[PDB]
């Protein structure tokens, strides 16, 4: 079994800060082999063998008071330990304006190939510049952290 | 045979242990017998509430706050009440087709009243969100 | 090595199963063996278990000058599996701007994640369109992929 | 070098130990030494099949009667040019000021200029419709 | 292993190709051997083939406070060029409202079966209005690959 | 002694040379010791200036060309500077609000002149772009 993991958000309501993850792996979506797990408190993943992962995350969200809400939503995934600049994966989806046309969901993919040693935590920090935030959240089961390694 | 189709609705088959059944892990369920894997609960925040909460073997079931109604199959997004001079449909709260009128918060659009019928005139035209006010007969020293 | 990439045959914008070109012969499409498109039933069949990195894409573009508006969504279906876990293992809307002076003529998402899937396992793509005047709007040939590589 | 000048209409097959295997069908290769032919262009909805593919040559479409041409390629298709309208090289423009197009499908011409032969504008025109001219400015019909 | 992925040193919106920054000592640059970048063409090259996932996003960030307006695109080409691009990429940028929305990303990504000494060249095409306003976002405009199989 | 210690800011711990020091490759940095990478510098081009170089230990520092003047954090974003009307915020140029005014480009919003306090009538209105333009005092043969 190589080393892959995948993390569903607990997390709904739209509030600045770290997102909490389930990693039980008898959950739909979840899948969490090999020695890699996850630190509750700290809300992380910690890297199980070193090597270069392609790592992605998934940020879908959907309007649960209709006619109401707009604005962005951002995603940013943070390594411990850190060199001193940036963030590994950002990603930013934008949030229609409730109109007739408008459509109540939204959805943002980025993936990226990076450097992970054994070890290593992963956390992910949810940001939102939205009006009426009450308006939007994040759809449960379709905010996705994953990795697998690909030096086999 | 297959010894996942004994792990009764509330347990998973867990490819992870060497048990063969697992119990759903927490705010998870499984409706059926014989899944490999358990479902993630609905969650009810925000302007939603926890109607039903989730067990080991059924998902939970939201409502909306007060102040608001569910719109959509299994309450997928809430709505205000409509207001004045609207009624509610399954695609949400709509104006009141001209000729009809709703008056009040969560009420129902219904026709003017028809003043002519009783022989009535006209003094104020209703809109969508009052009813025509009749007058006197045309007749009547009123109109002159 | 296991992986298959498939491109739709599919044109017009209607509701249903997407057929899908599986000759490796033609660019963008290539299959291992233990990996077989069923062409009469429109699915991709997996023949060993394991954990697989799935994505698909999908790339509309405006063949109607000045017409066409709505939403396009394209739905991964899992057989067998329960509805929960399987209907929308994979799912995406990308949303087709209305004519107008930006002439913005074309649309693109793309979505990935981890599944397992089960040996015997049968892949279908469902189109669906919710859009006014959809003879105004085209998927764009060889652009609607759906592709997998096994992870382990 | 392998797969050199594979002749057109067949592929380098990777499969086939390197044989040029004959494209398959709905494809074509235009040229030598392709390791993949290319899936031929479809022409349906508002557009039709005005030459078919080949092995050796991409389909090519136009588009359905009522619509023409507007891509390169014939790459999307646009509704007939009406009346104020001429049709450029990027669609259905409006007619340039001081002329006009009074037909469906029409080019634009000028208005007529009432003032050589010495006449007046009656009713002025626009992009759909052509000047009326009327009697001499200095005619008692204008007093 | 075998795997690359470059960061792209331009941040104007000019028409043409793309160079890369290619030496892995930068954070985000990764290049194994059996991949290389030709400096001078700004193009990477394949050495062993196989079945790779291909992938770049396009992120573009507004540097002038209301204005600029368009579409962007990044297309990925190999040369040996044959007689289509291997992977194509238009993001829209969005006109300056109060809304602020000031930035535009997208992804995608494929498998592509690339042969020994196959070339990489990925093109940046602007239409866009006031592109002055817009400039790719620096790191995070990626080209990326790992092989698949063997 | 710890091997990656021993690199100071300006090189990289190298883990493809076996925990060699190597310096920062052309155009980028690293601002503290034991890094196992170093960052691109920060490019000032189009609307940007440089402001400060990038050095093997320092990102570079970009500003706005002139006409223009850094927004945010970084100076990322550049805008045009504030004409008559409006005064420079902190988020950006921002209209004068009821009852100031500036006349000129790159500006502060000043109050109107109070007429009344001086006892004059006020001739013409003041706007986000102009002073107001006083009277004579309102008993004056001026007004009828
Ligand atoms: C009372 O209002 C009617 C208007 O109907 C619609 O609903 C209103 C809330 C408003 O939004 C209005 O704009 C709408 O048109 C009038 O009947 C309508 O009259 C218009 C104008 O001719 C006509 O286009 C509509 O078809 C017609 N409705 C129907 C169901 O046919 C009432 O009477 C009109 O006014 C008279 C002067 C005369 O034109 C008569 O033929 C009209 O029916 C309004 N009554 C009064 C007393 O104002
Ligand atoms: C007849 O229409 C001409 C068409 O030009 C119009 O320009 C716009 C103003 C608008 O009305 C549009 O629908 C037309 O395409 C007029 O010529 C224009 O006149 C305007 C004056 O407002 C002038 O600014 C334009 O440059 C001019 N266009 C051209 C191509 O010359 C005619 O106006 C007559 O000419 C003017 C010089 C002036 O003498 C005016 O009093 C005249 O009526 C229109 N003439 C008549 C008799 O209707
Ligand atoms: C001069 O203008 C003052 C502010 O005007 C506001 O901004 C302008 C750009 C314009 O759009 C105007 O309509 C705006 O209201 C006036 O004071 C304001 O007047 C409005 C009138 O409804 C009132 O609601 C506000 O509270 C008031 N603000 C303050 C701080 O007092 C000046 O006086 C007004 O106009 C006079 C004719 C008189 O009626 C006075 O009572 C009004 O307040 C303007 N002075 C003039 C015109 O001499």
């Amino acid at each position: 079994q190589g080393m892959f993991a995948q993390l569903v958000a607990q997390n709904v309501l739209l509030i600045d800060g770290p997102l909490s993850w389930y990693s039980d792996p008898g959950l739909a979506g979840v899948s969490l082999t090999g020695g890699l797990s996850y630190k509750e408190d700290t809300k992380e993943l910690v890297v199980a063998k070193a090597g270069v992962y392609y790592v992605f995350f998934q940020l879908e969200l959907r309007r649960v008071v209709a006619g109401e809400g707009s604005g962005s939503v951002s995603l940013a995934l943070h390594l411990q330990p850190l060199a001193a600049g940036a963030a590994a994966l950002a990603l930013t989806v934008d949030l229609p304006p409730a109109s007739s046309e408008a459509r109540n969901s939204a959805f943002g993919f980025q993936g990226r190939l990076l450097h992970l040693s054994a070890g290593q935590r992963l956390g992910v920090h949810l940001h939102t510049e939205a009006r009426a935030r009450h308006a939007w959240q994040l759809t449960q089961g379709a905010t996705v952290l994953g990795l697998f390694r690909v030096t086999p | 045979q297959d010894p996942c189709s004994n792990c009764p609705a509330g347990t998973f088959c867990d490819n992870n242990r060497n048990q063969i059944c697992s119990p759903c892990p927490p705010n998870s369920f499984s409706s059926a017998g014989g899944q490999r894997t358990c479902d993630i609960c609905r969650q009810c925040k925000g302007v939603f509430r926890t109607r039903k909460e989730c067990s080991s073997t059924s998902n939970a079931e939201c409502d909306c706050t007060p102040g608001f109604h569910c719109l959509g199959a299994g309450c997928s997004m809430c709505e205000q009440d409509c207001k004045q001079g609207q009624e509610l449909t399954k695609k949400g709260c709509k104006d009141c087709c001209f000729g009809t009128f709703n008056d009040q918060k969560r009420g129902i659009c219904r026709p003017w009243t028809n003043c002519s019928l009783d022989g009535k005139s006209v003094l104020v035209n209703g809109t969508k969100e009052r009813d025509v006010v009749c007058g006197p007969s045309p007749e009547n020293l009123y109109f002159q």
